Parts: C-alpha cells; sequence; structure tokens
RNA sequence: CCUUCUCAAACAUGUUUGGUAGUGAGUGAUACUCGAGUUAACUUGAAAUUGCCUUAAA
C-alpha cells in the first residue's frame, strides 16, 4: 500500500528507498518445527528433490520466474555434485518418463526422478501458486539438508562455481567442492 | 601569379576610393576578393565546411585590436564535446594563451545549445554576438541542426572545425595549438555551390596596403593550386571590381551487397 | 536529499536552488511584493475564505494567476498531502 | 487521437527515415568501393559490458554467430519499409523473439539498418544449449494430418527423417552445427522456429511497476541510439540477457 | 456571416496536410485541406486552411482549438467569413538543381567575356578610376 | 508532447584528405557565371490570411 502511494504521488526515489527497506519472511523455524530429526528430513526430502528437478527443467512464463527456475537449477546442481563427489549412488533406471536414481544418504535410501533435457509443454491446467508454495518450502528444506550434509562431510557450503566452466556446460561440474 | 605592381596599385586605388572627403560609414571599408571558377567549387552537393587558407600575416589579432572602438567588439566562441567540457576551464585557456594575447570569451557544449539556447530568439541573440566561432571536429557535424540555419548565412558565424584529440584522447596542448594556428595563420572562406567565391579580407584600417597585397598574393597562390580558377577580382563594398588574373586553357574543360545479405539471411 | 547536501557542505567547510514556492502566507506576501511570476490556486479549499480574496489581490498586483482543480494535486507538486496554493517566482534560463 | 501524438509520430518517423536513408547511401558507397568522398570505410563493433565500460574495435571480417532479440523500438516511430522487410525476412515480426544470425560483411549493414529494434550478442555454448533444450519448437506435418501444427522439438526420429540427408541425427547435432557454423547451418536454423522468449518484467502491481521503471532506466543506460549513419554495432551481455529472459 | 472554412496558424514542424486532415476528420468530414509552403523547398509556412462540410462542425473545431498550446506553439484558429474560398496552395517539394545545356561555342563565349571585360574597362575609365589595361 | 551525424584512415605530439543540405516571413544593395546558380548585412515571442513493434496494458 505504501509503495503504491509513493508511485501514485510520483516519488520514485522514495519508492526505491521503500523497496530497499523491506524484509521478507523465512521458513527456517517452520522447517525446524516440522522436522525435529535430521533422519526425518532425510526420509522426507524425496518429494522435495522430485519437485525441484521438475521445476528446474521448465521454461520461464508469466507465472514462473527465471529467478525461481535458476534457484531450483542451482540447488539441484549442488545436490548432484554432492552425490557425485561422495559416491553414494546405488541404483539407476532409464524409463520413458525420465531417469530414476536411488542413492544412500546417511543410511537411508533416497529415490528421485530427473527429466530429460527437452522442452516440455506447460498444460496451463495446474495450480501454479500451490506448486510454487510447495517449491519454496522444499527449497528451504533442501537448503537446510544440504548445509548439514556438507558440514558433516567436511565441505564448504555453498560451494563456489567456476564461471568459465558454467559457460561451457551449465552442469554439476561448475561447482568445485573444497575441503576445510 | 599576380603582378606585384598591379596589385599594389589596385589596393592603393581602392583605399584612396574610400576616403573621398549607421552602417553607411562602416560597411563600405571591407575588402572583398571575388573568385570566378569555370565549374562549381563543390559540385552537386552543398558544403558548409569553411576552407582555411594560410597567410603569413595575422588577421584576427588586428580585429581584436581595432574592435575596442566599436559597438560590437570582437568575441570568440568555443564549442566542445559534452564529455570533454569538464576537462577544460577558463584558466586552462588563460595560462596557455595569455602570452599571445588570445582570449576565449565563452565555452559552451551541445547540452547548452540544446537546453539554454533552444529558443530561436535567444539562440540568435547568443550566436550573433560572437565573431570567431571554433568547434570541435567531432561535434561540428551536428551543428546545422543545433545552431540553426541563420548562423550559416555569414562567414564569421560559421563554426571552424579544429583538431582537439591526440592519440584518440582529449589534448589541451593540441587544442591550444589549433586555436593559435587558426587565430594567427589561417582565414576562413565559404565555398558556395555556384561559381562566385567571396573572400572577406578584413578592413582597410586594420592592416597596411602592403600587408593586404601579401595576403592576397598568398591567397591567389594557394587557390591556383587548389582549384582550376578562371577570374580574380578585388573590390570594396559599394565599389566596382578590378580584375587581376586571366587564363584560357582551363576553360577547355567546359565541353549488390544489400541483396547478397538479404539472400544470406533468407532461407531460399 | 537535503541530508545529502548538508554532508557535502560539511566536507567543503552549493549552487542557487530553484523551487516551487508554497504556503499561503508566504505566497500572499510574494504576491504583495510582486515577486511571484505565476500563481496556481486550488479550487476545493474549505474554508474558502483562505483563498477567496486571492484572484482580486493578484489582479490588483498584476500577478498572473490560475485557478486549478486539486489541492491534492498541488500537494503532490510540493511534497505534501494538500496545498492551497503554489507559486513560481524564479525559473532557469 | 491527439494532435500532439500525431505530430510526435510524424517527426520521429521522419528522423528514422532520414537515418535509414543516410545509412543506405553510405552502404551503397561502400558496396561500390570507388567513392572519393566518405566519412569512414570500415566496420566497428562496440561492446558494452558491466559502472559500465565500452570498447570499440574493428570488425575482423571473419563470420560470427550472433543471437538477435527483437525489442520494442523507439517511441512513436513507425517502422520504415526497409527495416520492416529485413525484420520480416529475419522472422522478427514481434517482440520477445530471438533468432541466430551468421554475421558477415554483407550482414553488417543490415544490422546497421535494424539497430534500434534489436539487441545483438555473442551467445555462449551453454546459452545456446539452454535455448534449444528449453524453448525448441518446429513445424511438423503428420502423415494422417492435413494441416501441420507447431510442436516442441521432442522427437529425435523427426530430426533424423527431416535432416538425415545432411548428416544431422539429433538435437545435439543441431546444437553442434549451430555453434560451429558448419554446413547446413542455415538448414538447421530455419528448421528451428524462432525462439519465443518471456518478458523480464510482467504485471502491473506496485512492485512490477517499480521493476519496469528500473528496467527502462537500465535499458536506456545500455542501449544508445547514435543516429550518426556510421554507428558501431552494439554488442551487450547476451548471456545475462538470456538468463533474465529464459 | 461565417463559412465552413477554418484558418489555422502557428502550426508546429510536424503539422502538415495529412496530419491536419487526420486530426480534424474526428471533428468532421473535410472537403479540402491545404498548407502554405515555400516554393523552392518543401517546408511549411506554419499556416493552412481546412474546409468542413458542416459549418457547425467548423465552429466547434474553432472553439475547441482556438487557444490550444501544442509543442510550445499556441495554435490560432479562426472561422473565415461568408465566401472567400481557399485557392492557390500547391504542395511544393524540395526542388533539385541540374546543369543545363550550353549551346554557345567556346569562341563565342570567349568573345562575349572579352566584350564584358572591355565594358568593365570602359566603366572604370568613366567612373574616374585610373587603373592599367 | 518525439528529441537532433558528439568522426575516420595515411605518414612521421605534428602534416594532409574526406565527413556538416537549415523554422518561417520580410528589408536590401553589388557584383559574377550560363528563368538557373552564386554575392556586403538587418529585424523577429517557436511571429504567420492563400506566389497554382502493443505488458508504456486497463
Amino acid at each position: 500500500r505504501k509503495l503504491t502511494r509513493a508511485l501514485g504521488r510520483g516519488e520514485v526515489s522514495s519508492a526505491k528507498r521503500l523497496e530497499e527497506n523491506r524484509d521478507s519472511y523465512t521458513l527456517d523455524h517452520i522447517i525446524k518445527e516440522r522436522y525435529p530429526s535430521f533422519p526425518d528430513a532425510i526420509r522426507d526430502i524425496d518429494d522435495a528433490l522430485n519437485m525441484l528437478f521438475l521445476f528446474s527443467n521448465l521454461p520461464s512464463t508469466n507465472q514462473v520466474s527465471s529467478k525461481i527456475i535458476n534457484d531450483a537449477q542451482k540447488i539441484c546442481n549442488q545436490w548432484l555434485a554432492y552425490v557425485a563427489k561422495e559416491r553414494l549412488v546405488r541404483k539407476v533406471f532409464v524409463s520413458i518418463k525420465g531417469v530414476y536414481y536411488q542413492a544412500n544418504i546417511k543410511g537411508e535410501e533416497v529415490r528421485w526422478l530427473v527429466p530429460f533435457k527437452f522442452p516440455e509443454n506447460i498444460p496451463s491446467d495446474v495450480d501454479f501458486r500451490i506448486m510454487l508454495t510447495f517449491l519454496e518450502f522444499y527449497s528451504t528444506l533442501l537448503h537446510f539438508v544440504l548445509y548439514k550434509l556438507y558440514t558433516d562431510s567436511g565441505l564448504i557450503y555453498p560451494p563456489k562455481l567456476d564461471l568459465k566452466k558454467d559457460k561451457i556446460i551449465s552442469g554439476l561440474s561448475s561447482y568445485i567442492l573444497e575441503s576445510r | 601569379a599576380i603582378p606585384r605592381e598591379r596589385v599594389i596599385k589596385a589596393v592603393n586605388e581602392l583605399i584612396k576610393f574610400t576616403s573621398k572627403p549607421d552602417d553607411e560609414e562602416e560597411l563600405k571599408k571591407d575588402l572583398q576578393l571575388i573568385v570566378v571558377n569555370n565549374k562549381s567549387f563543390t559540385g552537386t552537393s552543398k558544403s558548409f565546411k569553411l576552407k582555411l587558407l594560410n597567410v603569413k600575416h595575422s588577421f584576427y589579432k588586428p580585429w581584436k585590436e581595432a574592435s575596442a572602438t566599436a559597438v560590437k567588439d570582437f568575441k570568440v566562441l568555443l564549442i566542445l564535446k559534452d564529455s570533454d567540457i569538464k576537462k577544460v576551464s577558463e584558466d586552462d585557456l588563460f595560462d596557455q594563451l595569455d602570452s599571445e594575447g588570445i582570449k576565449v570569451d565563452e565555452i559552451i557544449c551541445g547540452k547548452d545549445l540544446k537546453t539554454v539556447y533552444k529558443a530561436y530568439e535567444a539562440r540568435n541573440a547568443f550566436i550573433s554576438q560572437f565573431s570567431l566561432i571554433l568547434a570541435d571536429d567531432s561535434i561540428v557535424t551536428s551543428l546545422p541542426k543545433l545552431m540553426g540555419g541563420k548562423a550559416y548565412n555569414k562567414v564569421e558565424t560559421t563554426p571552424i572545425s579544429i583538431r582537439t584529440h591526440a592519440n584518440k584522447e582529449f589534448s589541451l596542448t593540441t587544442l591550444t595549438n589549433n586555436i593559435k594556428k587558426v587565430y594567427m595563420n589561417q582565414l576562413p572562406v565559404k565555398l558556395p555551390r555556384g561559381t562566385t567565391l567571396n573572400v572577406h579580407l578584413g578592413n582597410l584600417e586594420w592592416l597596411r596596403p602592403e600587408e593586404f597585397v601579401d595576403n592576397v598574393e598568398l591567397i591567389s597562390e594557394q587557390l591556383i593550386k587548389a582549384y582550376q580558377i578562371r577570374s580574380i577580382f578585388i573590390k570594396t563594398n559599394r565599389s566596382p571590381v578590378l580584375p587581376l588574373y586571366y587564363n584560357q586553357d582551363v576553360l577547355d574543360e567546359l565541353e549488390s551487397t544489400f541483396n547478397k545479405g538479404l539472400m544470406e539471411i533468407a532461407n531460399p | 536529499e537535503k541530508k545529502e547536501r548538508l554532508t557535502k557542505e560539511a566536507a567543503a567547510v552549493s549552487p542557487k536552488p530553484y523551487a516551487v514556492k508554497y504556503g499561503l502566507n508566504h505566497v500572499v506576501a510574494l504576491i504583495e511584493n510582486k515577486k511571484a511570476k505565476l500563481v496556481l490556486i486550488a479550487n476545493d479549499v474549505d474554508p474558502i475564505e483562505l483563498v477567496v480574496f486571492l484572484p482580486a489581490l493578484c489582479k490588483k498586483m498584476g500577478v498572473p494567476y490560475a485557478i486549478v482543480k486539486g489541492k491534492a494535486r498541488l500537494g503532490t507538486l510540493v511534497n505534501q498531502k494538500t496545498s492551497a496554493v503554489a507559486a513560481l517566482t524564479e525559473v532557469r534560463a | 487521437v491527439r494532435a500532439e501524438s500525431i505530430v510526435a509520430k510524424t517527426l520521429a518517423t521522419s528522423r528514422e527515415k532520414e537515418r535509414i536513408k543516410r545509412v543506405s547511401i553510405l552502404e551503397d558507397k561502400k558496396a561500390k568501393n570507388e567513392t572519393q568522398h566518405i566519412a569512414s570505410g570500415k566496420d566497428f563493433i562496440l561492446k558494452i559490458t558491466e559502472g559500465l565500460i565500452r570498447e570499440k574495435t574493428t570488425y575482423d571480417g571473419k563470420p560470427a554467430l550472433l543471437f538477435i532479440v527483437r525489442v520494442r523500438g523507439p517511441l512513436a516511430v513507425n517502422i520504415p519499409n526497409k527495416a520492416f522487410k529485413i525484420l520480416s525476412l529475419l522472422r522478427l515480426v514481434e517482440t520477445n523473439t530471438g533468432v541466430f544470425v551468421k554475421l558477415t560483411k554483407n550482414v553488417y549493414p543490415l544490422l546497421k539498418v535494424i539497430a534500434p529494434y534489436v539487441v545483438i550478442g555473442k551467445p555462449s555454448l551453454s546459452s545456446i544449449r539452454s535455448l534449444i533444450q528449453k524453448r525448441g519448437r518446429i513445424i511438423y506435418k503428420g502423415e494422417n494430418e492435413a494441416e501441420p501444427h507447431e510442436i516442441v522439438l521432442n522427437d529425435n526420429n523427426i530430426v533424423e527423417e527431416q535432416l538425415g540427408d545432411h548428416g544431422i541425427i539429433c538435437v545435439e547435432d543441431i546444437i553442434h552445427e549451430i555453434a560451429t557454423m558448419g554446413e547446413s547451418f542455415s538448414v538447421c536454423n530455419f528448421f528451428l522456429q524462432p525462439f519465443k522468449l518471456n518478458r523480464e518484467v510482467s504485471g502491473f502491481g506496485s512492485l512490477n511497476r517499480l521493476r519496469k521503471i528500473k528496467q527502462r532506466e537500465a535499458e536506456s543506460r545500455t542501449r544508445q541510439f547514435s543516429n550518426a549513419a556510421t554507428a558501431p554495432v552494439i554488442e551487450v551481455d547476451i548471456d545475462s540477457l538470456l538468463a533474465k529472459l529464459n | 456571416e461565417y463559412s465552413g472554412i477554418i484558418y489555422v496558424s502557428r502550426l508546429p514542424h510536424g503539422f502538415h496536410e495529412k496530419e491536419l486532415s487526420k486530426y480534424f476528420a474526428q471533428f468532421g468530414d473535410l472537403k479540402e485541406v491545404r498548407l502554405a509552403r515555400n516554393k523552392k523547398t518543401g517546408n511549411s509556412r506554419h499556416y493552412g486552411f481546412l474546409e468542413f462540410v458542416n459549418k457547425e462542425d467548423a465552429m466547434i473545431a474553432q472553439e475547441s482549438m482556438n487557444n490550444y498550446l501544442l509543442m510550445g506553439h499556441l495554435l490560432q484558429v479562426r472561422v473565415l467569413p461568408k465566401g472567400a474560398k481557399i485557392e492557390k496552395l500547391y504542395k511544393y517539394k524540395k526542388r533539385v538543381l541540374v546543369e543545363k545545356g550550353i549551346t554557345k561555342p567556346v569562341k563565342q563565349l570567349k568573345d562575349n567575356m572579352k566584350q564584358k571585360h572591355e565594358e568593365r574597362i570602359k566603366k572604370l575609365a568613366k567612373s574616374g578610376i585610373e587603373f592599367k589595361w
């Protein structure tokens, strides 16, 4: 309401200052409330992985933003790089829907699905607001899980990325995982 | 090129003609050179770039010296780029041109021309008060739209393109050297699209007749190699002309990558 | 942006500013002293006696005036919620 | 319709037509290559990168791969016939549309002509792969269908049966040929439909209007219309532009 | 009385015949639109005339645009009195120059310029000027 | 209710070549080249009565 008032009055600099002086909500306390146990978080991150890998392959539309897509792609690349470095994969399956991977994460079996790199068409008959809310929750949960996994394995979180390697191929090799 | 005795006699007779006994007492003492060319100087395309003719004797410094007893004094305007107006101040010109007695009264830029003097009346009042206008060679191409067409109706209000950049960077030394060279050695001449070229030599009271003779001899010597001229005349305002040159032989000359790129960008 | 000027003046120790003149008493005094080039008077003033004498005063002092709709519009002009009057006194070249 | 709008449109269209006429005359003189009077006789590329730096260099003449994005042009300007024809041939009839262009000596004057309506960049391999794997569409005709319809580039068998004579097997080979500018590059480029991107700012709430204001300020800062008939071709960070628009 | 003829003046640079017709077609049907232009160049003289099929529409257009501030120009619109039709306003273009033929031979033109030089010599002698040749 | 060609190469900070086509109206003398092109300078509120592409969207 105050930003609308500033824009209606024509004080663009005041509107910019109002936009700069704002704070958004976080879901860390809700994550801690819902998953008191790291084994519970490990048991439940499978749906998070599925949702994030699905959303990373989607193109940007009016409802879904490039920032959200890039965040999902970045966190998926971090998870893939962690699994590849710690050498935890156990099972693979290449089905017509996509590639299922089963890995061993802290003694628990985690199975997730990765789509193929093809331009999937949006049906425009689903609840994108609901899916984006779930995506935000899953992003916070996987941020917590990945930070704890990196700290337990003895790796820096978040890992730095190689810009030239990312401009070559934007994959899991962009992020180089360091020790201590 | 020109007989010394003939040109001396012509200049002395024309300076005797003025002294027989508003603008009537003032405009009649300006010496004019008429150059008649067999063809047009430029051709089918107009030209506003004033040609600079080098002479041994100074011309603008006598104008400044003799303008102290006139209503409209001699003034210098300098037009430079917007990105380079901040590198130069009045003191930068003063400490580099104080020895030669050269003073630049006002320095403006394109932003000033497009904001402060945008109105026609104010722009005319600002432009008409200057006598020597110098402009950067980079910005001189934008001047017909900014300064307007009235400034191009006179020789003095037409800007002079000067070299200000050395090694593709702004050079105060190069700018000052070009201003000094224009002020001391060279004179501007307006090239028409017709056959009649008019050169304003100045005023009889400004310089001695022998200095005028030297200036006109060097001007003729330069213009003979510059163009295939036909006739040369010397006159004063409200006075007839006197010929000084004649030649005959030069009159004997009187008688698709675009589609390739389209095909390249097109599929068939 | 006023605080940006004060810090700059403290470091040095500023050009002449041009701004819209506002405030009823200030504008009336400017009109009486013949300093206002142009006056804008809001039409929806309550109580109306605050501005009901302004056109006659401007006419007597030879100050060009115009009645405009919106004290809220004049307020947006002078960074206020409302403004009964606005005045232009000095302008740039 | 307001007379101010009509007069502004007429003046802006006249200035644009004058600029196009001057560019056309200069490029005709360059094509003739026997003109004594000319301002400059070579090609300039001006790279603007990010507090922004600009580097002006001479075009080496070697062919290059450019990504071209159609944007909304100058305010109150009707597009002249030559620019409209070039855009229609390049399949950029609407904004938020991107194509690939093989830049050569004949292509450079076309870029000079259509400069104020396009954003031109040097795309990276990752950007090209993201563009094709995220927004890849073709026009395909079925055996049991009377009229073809646009579909996503999802079948490698379709690419095999359409471009198998030239040696193109799949989308990866399409990407390789586009990036390397080898044989059948134009064939693959016109096999792919022009890429329909999305706007960086969408909506008309207060936040989105502020984002629009910031975007317009940044666009005015980056893209500059010289209108000098010899202006260098502007090259921007097309990687970051594609990151914002995809 | 009053006619259906509108005289417009203080028009900006971009206001021409087509712009005037397009703008005042919204006011009413226009029989003829003309603009005063220079003869040698295709530049307007910043005034023109329009004709309405309806004099009431012409009066409405005048009372709408009589004191309209447009791009720094205060447009001036008047209704012409009874009669006085508009005429002799040709749409000029930017005229071009070209070199024509010279049928006078070299010898004849040399003789003509020599005769002109002799006439100049005679004038110099007449006007009390003592110069050689 | 838009905003105006803000420069290039050649040689050794210097020399040379190319790059600049305009608000309208009026006053005016004076010469030059074949109804055409040029030629001292004075006024003016941006003045004026007729030379036959759509997310800058509702």
